[PDB]
């Protein structure tokens, strides 16, 4: 079931393509 | 669209291509203000808008 998303403003680009480890950095945009 | 109604359209994320525009040899007015159209293939902004 798909409730968060109420809006539909400016956007910008789109992308669409054991245990899970991972790193998440944000540098420069 | 009408002239009260003008349309607009953001372009980002892709590879633009300003000279087959620049060739196509069949619109009428051509005028840039502020950069040489046949240099602007050799510049890079961050979105365009038409
Ligand atoms: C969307 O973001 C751009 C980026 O500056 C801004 O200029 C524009 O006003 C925004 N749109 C709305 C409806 O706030």
């Amino acid at each position: 079931e798909f409730r968060v998303y109420s809006s539909a403003n400016n956007c910008t680009f789109e992308y669409v393509s054991n245990l899970r480890e991972f790193v998440f950095k944000n540098i420069d945009g | 669209a009408s002239v009260y109604a003008w349309n607009r359209k953001r372009i980002s994320n892709c590879v633009a291509d300003y000279s087959v525009l620049y060739n196509s040899a069949s619109f009428s007015t051509f005028k840039c203000y502020g950069v040489s159209p046949t240099k602007l293939n050799d510049l890079c902004f961050t979105n365009v808008y038409a």
